């Protein structure tokens, strides 16, 4: 179980944005690693990767997104939210089975 | 003459993945040596005279 | 390898198995998979052979 | 690597639905196949994988028994049969699969779910 905050972003177009995860357990697995990574949907679309196992960003991900986090606590970054970034930020852990996602974060440009 | 009996390659590929021990994973290493004033300096720090 | 005779140890432990031929570069150090993960593992340190 | 979902449409409770998934730009057999389904209801919820020799297949409780995942490699294709459908069962059914198959085992292939597809409507 995955708690996304808030439940909605009004950020200005330009400006800073982050999206907080809290896990009802640690999602550090038993190998020692976590695997929480964030998601993002734009409308009309389905989701696409962000980051990955908390601070990792994908090839082809904007450096302008990154993250951090530990134990049950995570944190998705973006140094500035352009147009384009518009959509749902979900956080999904994969430590515990069945894998989880948490109920998304609408990210909008004001 | 390889594969030869006993022949063998002294080079070896290093296996350098984005997914393993911190232990396995590639460093770049530069290595700094510096002539301790032989001939006359051609380098100094941010000094003035 | 060819230094073996000249290394003294306190004892010597050898570990026998069986295992499919494509597996069998799992037995090493720094290693991940079916095997390495939950059938043998080796610590990441020196070994023998 | 491409997901295309296909097979959604309205079919009243009680009733059963089968979905299929195509998949391109990878090899199919070379990874696990998850199954997704996304509504206001549960935001995103994993529901079934089938491993990718199509031996092991896990449920989600909430579907456990109810629903079967499967795969026809010769096909690249992967399936969702499911039985006795309830108005709760509402959702857009994702094909989602993954990129990096380095520990094809259980659980890792839980770990990405990078790849998905445009999601098809059940009703």
């Amino acid at each position: 179980v995955l708690t996304q905050s808030p439940l909605s972003l009004p950020v200005t177009l330009g400006q800073p944005a982050s999206i907080s995860c809290r896990s009802s357990q640690s999602l550090v697995y038993s190998d020692g690693d976590t695997y929480l990574n964030w998601f993002q949907q734009r409308p009309g679309q389905s989701p696409r990767r962000l980051i990955y196992q908390v601070s990792n960003r994908d090839s082809g991900v904007p450096d302008r997104f990154s993250g951090s986090g530990s134990g049950t606590d995570f944190t998705l970054k973006i140094s500035r939210v352009e147009a384009e970034d518009v959509g749902v930020y979900y956080c999904m852990q994969g430590s515990h089975w069945p894998p989880t996602f948490g109920q998304g974060t609408k990210v909008e440009i004001k | 003459t390889p594969p030869a009996l006993n022949c063998y390659w002294p080079l070896n590929d290093y296996g350098f993945y984005t997914t393993t021990g911190i232990g396995y994973q590639p460093y770049r290493v530069v290595v700094l040596s510096f002539e301790l004033l032989n001939a006359p300096a051609t380098v100094c720090g941010p000094k003035l005279s | 390898a060819t230094k073996l005779n000249d290394l003294c140890f306190s004892n010597v432990y050898a570990d026998s198995f069986v295992v499919k031929g494509d597996d069998v570069r799992q037995i090493a150090p720094g290693q991940t998979g079916v095997i390495a993960d939950y059938n043998y593992k080796l610590p990441d340190d020196f070994m023998g052979c | 690597a491409q997901l295309v979902e296909s097979g959604g449409a309205l079919v009243q409770p009680g009733r059963s639905l089968r979905l299929s998934c195509a998949a391109s730009g990878f090899t199919f057999r070379n990874y696990a196949m998850h199954w997704v389904r996304q509504a206001p209801a549960t935001g995103l919820q994993w529901l079934a994988v089938i491993t990718s020799d199509g031996r092991n297949k896990f449920y989600a409780d909430s579907v456990k028994g109810r629903f079967t995942i499967s795969r026809e490699d010769s096909k690249n294709t992967l399936y969702l049969q499911m039985d006795s459908l309830r108005g709760e069962d509402t959702a857009v059914y994702y094909c989602v699969t993954q990129r990096d198959n380095s520990r094809d085992y259980f659980p890792h292939y839980f770990h990405d779910m990078d790849v998905w597809g445009q999601g098809t409507t059940v009703a």
